[PDB]
RNA sequence: UACCUGAUUGAUUCUGUCAGCGCGAUAUGCUCAAGUAAAAGAUUAAGCCAUGCAUGCGAUUCAUUGAAAUUGCGUACGGCUCAUUAGAGCAGAUAUCACCUUAUCCGGGAUGGAUAACUGCGGAAAUACUGGAGCUAAUACAUGCACCCCAGCGGGGUGCAAUUAUUAGUGUUGACUCUGAAUAAAGCAGUUUACUGUCAGCUGACUCUAUCCGGAAAGGGUGUCUGCCCUUUCAACUAGAUGGUAGUUUAUUGGACUACCAUGGUUGUUACGGGUAACGGAGAAUAAGGGUUCGACUCCGGAGAGGGAGCCUUAGAAACGGCUACCACGUCCAAGGAAGGCAGCAGGCGCGAAACUUAUCCACUGUUGUAUGAGAUAGUGACUAAAAAUAUAGUUGAAUACAAAUGAUUCUUCGAGGAGAGGGCAAGUCUGGUGCCAGCAGCCGCGGUAAUUCCAGCUCUCCUAGUGUAUCUCGUUAUUGCUGCGGUUAAAAAGCUCGUAGUUGGAUCUAGGUUUACCUUGAAUAAAUCAGAGUGCUCAAUACAAGCGCUUGCUUGAAUAGCAUCAUGGAAUAAUGAAAUUAAUGGUUAAGAGGGACAA
RNA sequence: AUGUCUUCAUUAAUCAAGAACGAAAGUCAGAGGUUCGAAGGCGAUUAGAUACCGCCCUAGUUCUGACCGUAAACGAUGCCAUCU
RNA sequence: CACACCGCCCGUCGCUAUCCGGGACUGAACUGAUUCGAGAAGAGUGGGGACUGUGCGGAAACCAUUUUUAUCGCAUUGGUUUGAACCGGGUAAAAGUCGUAACAAGGUAGCUGUAGGUGAACCUGCAGCUGGAUCAUCG
RNA sequence: UCUUAAGGUAGCCAAAUGCCUCGUCAUUUAAUUGUUGACGCGCAUGAAUGGAUUAACGAGAUUCCUACUGUCCCUAACUAC
RNA sequence: UUUUUUUUUU
């Protein structure tokens, strides 16, 4: 009859759950980078995680086995379409150099605010919450979603958000009525 | 079991029939006929994938109640008839005729061939024996069996078998030099030319083959299908010849 | 010292299977009599009855009467002594009452200054102790 | 019922066997036929994959063989004289493959007087009833006459059969199992094979 | 991420465990904005079950399109569960020259009599109970339409399959008592279309039905090699046991069984016996590496249908939504009799720490395709996995979707809790009560009238729609150590020696100028899962898609990686063999190994 | 052990099962029984003194033939080879 | 020993709780095997011939026997669980009784094996050990 | 504390030895002054006046289970003398 | 020559 359903874990928990020194770098992660809860900051440290130890295993081969070759070229390309990778920096010696705040800076929820759609990231948050931006003629409302290096120049309010064209919100239609 | 299995589930289904995973709990089972289970495909799966003529498995036998799909220049109207290796499927209200052969994957693909293809295919010269009365026949790889075939042909040969006189045209003998597919195993859809045979006295022998790239690969001589004699194939083939292309190239070659 | 030739591998194995026998771990999770003495028969947690309400004096350096309650187990009908935690819980259990008890956390050893002591009360009569403690429920 | 199972057997090291599974039919035996001598009764079995056999209860004909002349006479099973496997069988007259019985010799005498136109050791005062005249003293063409006098070259038969033929009892073997195809064919023993089964009677007739 | 921290002492360094700490499974406490996927009476009781469903659809149509009934086909697949089971079963390789097969593929082969539906007469309290009387059909039932011998004038026999025997050697296979060709009888019971609808023009062409023979395919039965749990408080076991001959039975081989005969067969390289809270595997948890533990459970194989046993029908069953009996336990009786098998779906009772609706459909995947509790839907659902609101949801009517719905998706009306706060370990020596009491406390320890530890208020800390507790697995753990532990005193060298199995064994044969073992490379090697390539399901977990023009279309992806057997090459290392008419005729050296001799 | 220009030529190391030896005490049988001496009995000491101290002694201590197979049977260190 | 000799500490006895062992009772219960006795039902065979087709045939009940063999009886045996008068061991538990065994030469150095004795720790004999209170004592 | 030459040791027990006594508890039975196992301040057990065991043996004393039966319920018939 | 003990926690 119906087969598994496929799951997987997207996070991993810290070996002590408490020190000083993690606790302040992470809670400053989530201060700068507007994040909801430890898990938010602990999904990005196991994506980087995973980036570095694929990239490590790759490296342990010599550098023209058909396995290195074709895995490596694969990471190095991903990574520079999320553009968390420099593009002239081509090779997994240099991508076992990245931080957790490179990936968090590709968050749609930072870019909002950066490209100055809103003015704190906490604002940036709850637009993209309430559907009042699209990406690519695509309304996202994902604070999470990613945005790919073509995706990045193709970001702006949603066609039909009241901040972009659109039928006034509750607050101005029950003031005209 | 207390008898004859009818069902075949999803996950159990060929690989190479490259079925989803989610698309409901069973396969369509082909019956018993001129290909092995592992090794065909049923003609409602050829309709439902390969070329998408029907969109579910009422539609598939909807179209096939109709008598118009040809195999081998015979009406089937079974959904679960076993389409296999070098088969010539016609459909004759669109005028179309496809050839069943093997991608270099490994998988069957939509060869679209002309009448002049259509009208013969090649079978593998299985056993040769003499039945009552005296009188000898051929059986080939798919079930089939001549009367009265040259004498020279031998075992594991080829014969170019004509569909509208039901009759043996020409033999390409099994020797090295000639072109050869690969049907069975991890070099299943790759041509070359045949080369050393090891001869296993007890056991299955060994052919290596080597293809126009130079690549050498090596299979069991049930697996070889002579396809021409020296280099000339008697049929055409899909698009890349037989060559197997590696993992990196295929990528190049995509981009 | 072990031996180390390339033909060694049964006295190895072997070896190693004998001496895995002194371990405590392997033979308390291997011995076989496991369901058969363990109260709870290898289970969490248990149902019983209340049979008596006892107090067991702390050990040393400490001073106190801790308040255990002697249960009957359903399931086979073993004695035990249950702590019931928290301050003036012991009012919440009254005799031939319906107890869902738990190990003490130390996997069958007793905890703390309390001897001899290896379950704790977690429900009476299908409520929870610590809500009864808290107010949240009342005895049915 | 009866099983041809492997299991409920010892092992090779006299070991216990688990039993695998209830007793399943396609490992199923049935009682023997156990083929006696007497009128004709062979009663149809019902076999695996529709097919069927032949059990015979009772026969009396059967359809021998002589190999040096290189033919086939139906002749009448008389008594049973040697079973290799135990003489119980011999006893109760049980037709079983490989068992050594009693026939009648005169379907092979007439085949022989019939085929090179010659008596078979004929009684040395006793004139040919009219029967073997119409075969023997039969009068043809030299045309005819010629087949026989060719075939007649190669005429000479073996003291040792002789001497069977005289008591007019032909030792057979029956060479088929009647509980299976339910027939008693068999072959009339010359040689080595009569010299052997002759002096195993003898030798079990003089005890 | 190849990791540790607290606790024995007045203090110190160790051994060593306990405790902490991370993940997962199950149960459970408290608590839970909307949605999306999704496990779910396995654990104990393969215990017991009220009630509904879960298997039915060409020939024969004098009923009213097609009912009823007779045929034929299917119900041996599918669904469930894991009790039994330790050369059983399974995994990989491999035979069947020892075998059996419906459905599907390829070759070859216009006769007669009776019975139902129907009419009618009845019995029983009671069954899917049935006896008589009168008709009537078939795709039921029956019948069936060149060589040998005698005699070369002429007579007979010779289809397929099949029994026995014999003859010559038309193909094959590594090899055939195989397949062909002949000869002889005989019985053998199978078979070589009295079918449906027909169409075209005496000549043609189809569908259907029936039907054997040979070869395939698919399925099955057995056979071989290698691997697969604990236990010596199990060391010897085995008597149809091991083998031979002849038979019997079977589809076939076989001590499978019988008659006679021989005395064999397994075992410290662990037989035999016992245990298993034991179905095997694919796999799952944990995870530097090496591993440890588990795997009832969706896929593959096996087994069972309350426990046994026996059988009918059939191509296929030792079938149980088939029958027959006994055992245990039920049901209805008008007491004469008649019945039952949820370890199918849903429900109920018991059992327990422990597990859902007596709902809608064949629209989807499949079953030969109207039928399908298989399958698909919705219900209950803090098992679980992903993404997300509490700041800077609800609600109305449409569309869409669907078999009908529901729900999401498009529009539009109104409109925060669980643990903690001495240390380990992040966070109060704030206030009030209690005075070794009540209580807390995984461990160390708090409490004896000035408690940062109890009970409270206020404040903080961690994680957060989750957070705690209990039991268990893995890490931690070099506290099972092959990698890789330790044995003077912390636990641990046998009192000592001899000795079989086992383990391990010195150097030495082409340097220069026959067997194995081992290594390399290939072959054979189901998916799902894991790793991994591609691809904006709005991201993600997932899934296997999709992306381009312009309409009559093109091009695609769905990769690749993941013991034993066979072959290829290599000839170090480690075993193993050769010799006690000509030629160099054939014995390595003699261990700062061992034994023996001789001296004094 | 040493000496050896003797001999054999891998016959070796360690060893589950298996076997010999194995202090003292102890057991069985037969002899001996000096000394010392468990047990026992006395005299002291003591709160008591079933002990230390003193006196008289039984088994034993000794020999022969059998048992037992244990010791702080200890160098609390297994054996063989090799290097510093 | 470190609360530092007013230290520490060992046994018997007494109370409470709890776990286990032995134990008369041919104890008891559950479960699996094996021998033997009986034996349902089916299937095979030999009879039989109600009934009905043409001296011939088909055939139901029934009878006899072979085989598979459930099931029931004793009997033996293996494995689990368990009652029991009484007789004992172990452990745990703030402040019981008796003594002083050990740690200093612990006031008789301590300990090992063995044997005997005694309320209890223990004492004594024999032979060992230093883990001793001597690394030594003059030839 | 009185006291003896010594104050009954190891064992064993309501025994063929215990008055009280049909001791008390358990076992056997529906029911037991009986049996067996325990307890022991034992009127008045006890170590070659030998103590405690003990396989095999017994026309020895005792209790129970099974088989068997006219011993009995409850008697009847038959034969010889 | 004789020379036995020293409640619980802190």
């Amino acid at each position: 009859a119906r087969l598994k359903t496929v799951q997987s874990k997207v996070t991993k928990s810290p070996r002590r759950p408490f020190e000083k020194e993690r606790l302040d770098q992470e809670l400053k992660l989530i201060g700068t980078f507007g994040l909801k809860n430890k898990r938010e900051v602990w999904r990005v440290k196991y994506t980087l995680a995973k980036v570095r130890k694929a990239a490590r295993e790759l490296l342990t081969l010599e550098d023209k086995d058909p396995k290195r070759l074709f895995e490596g070229n694969a990471l190095l390309r991903r990574l520079v379409k999320i553009g968390v990778l420099d593009e002239t920096k081509m090779k997994l010696d240099y991508v076992l150099g990245l931080k957790v705040e490179d990936f968090l800076e590709r968050r749609l929820q930072t870019q909002v605010f950066k490209l100055g759609l809103a003015k704190s990231i906490h604002h940036a948050r709850i637009l993209i919450k309430q559907h009042h931006i699209r990406v690519r003629r695509q309304v996202v409302d994902v604070p999470s979603f990613i945005v790919r290096l073509d995706s990045q120049k193709h970001i702006d309010f949603s066609l039909q958000s009241p901040y972009g064209g659109g039928r006034p919100g509750r607050v101005k239609r029950r003031t005209l009525r | 079991m207390r008898g004859p299995k009818k069902h075949l589930k999803r996950l159990a289904a060929p690989s190479h029939w490259m079925l989803d995973k989610l698309g409901g709990v069973f396969a369509v089972r082909p019956n018993p006929g001129p290909h092995k289970l592992r090794e065909s495909l049923p003609l409602s799966l050829f309709l439902r994938n390969r070329l998408k003529y029907a969109l579910n498995y009422t539609e598939a036998k909807k179209i096939l109640t109709q008598r118009v799909v040809r195999v081998d220049g015979k009406v089937r109207t079974c959904h679960k008839f076993p389409t296999g290796f070098m088969d010539v499927v016609a459909i004759e209200r669109t005028n179309e005729y496809f050839r069943m052969l093997y991608d270099t994957k490994g998988r069957y693909v939509v060869h679209r061939i002309q009448a002049a293809e259509a009208d013969f295919k090649l079978c593998k010269v299985k056993s040769v024996r003499t039945v009552n009365k005296g009188v000898p026949v051929l059986t080939t790889t798919d079930g089939r069996t001549i009367r009265y075939p040259d004498p020279h042909v031998k075992v594991n040969d080829t014969i170019v078998f004509n569909i509208s006189t039901q009759k043996i045209t020409d033999s390409v003998k099994f020797e090295p030099g000639n072109l050869a597919y690969v049907t069975g195993g991890r070099n299943v859809g790759r041509v070359g030319i045949i080369g050393h045979r090891e001869r296993l006295p007890g056991a299955s022998d060994i052919i290596h083959i080597k293809d126009s790239a130079g690549h050498s690969f090596a299979t069991r001589i049930s697996n070889v299908f002579v396809i021409g004699k020296g280099n000339k194939a008697l049929v055409s083939l899909p698009t890349g010849a037989g060559i197997r292309l590696s993992i990196a190239e295929e990528r190049d070659k995509r981009m | 010292g072990k031996p180390k030739g390339l033909c060694t591998a049964r006295k190895l194995k072997t070896h190693r299977q004998e001496q895995r026998w002194n371990d405590k771990r392997y033979k308390k999770a291997h011995i076989g009599t496991r369901w058969k003495s363990n109260p709870f028969g290898g289970a969490s947690h248990a149902k019983g009855i209340v049979l008596e309400k006892i107090g067991v004096e702390a050990k040393q350096p400490n001073s106190a009467i801790r308040k255990c309650v002697r249960v009957q187990l359903i399931k086979n009908g073993k004695k035990i002594t249950a702590f019931v935690p928290n301050d003036g819980c012991l009012n919440f259990v009254e005799e031939n009452d319906e107890v869902l008890v738990s190990g003490f956390g130390r996997s069958g050893h007793a905890v703390g200054d309390i001897p001899g002591v290896r379950f704790k009360i977690v429900k009476v009569a299908n409520t929870s102790l610590i809500a009864l403690f808290k107010g949240k429920k009342e005895r049915p | 019922g009866i099983s041809r199972d492997s299991w409920h057997k010892r092992y090779k090291t006299g070991a216990t066997q688990p039993v695998p599974h209830k007793k399943r039919k396609f490992e199923l035996g049935r009682p023997a036929a156990n083929t006696k001598i007497g009128a004709h009764r062979v009663r149809l079995v019902r076999t695996r994959g529709g097919n069927e056999k032949y059990r015979a209860l009772r026969l009396d004909s059967g359809n021998f063989s002589w190999a040096s002349e290189q033919t086939t006479r139906k002749t009448r099973i008389v008594d049973t004289m040697y079973n290799a496997t135990n003489n119980e069988l011999v006893r109760t007259k049980t037709l079983v493959k490989g068992a050594i019985i009693s026939v009648d010799a005169a379907p092979f005498r007439q085949w022989y007087e019939a085929h090179y136109a010659l008596p078979l050791a004929r009684k040395k005062n006793a004139k040919l009833s009219e029967e073997d005249n119409a075969i023997l003293n039969k009068k043809r063409s030299h045309h005819t006459m010629k087949k026989y006098t060719e075939r007649q070259k190669t005429a000479a038969v073996d003291a040792l059969l002789i001497e069977q033929f005289n008591t007019g009892r032909l030792l057979a073997r029956i060479s088929s199992s009647p509980g299976q195809v339910g027939q008693a064919n068999g072959y009339i023993l010359e040689g080595k094979e009569l010299d052997f089964y002759l002096r195993k009677i003898r030798a079990k007739k003089a005890k």
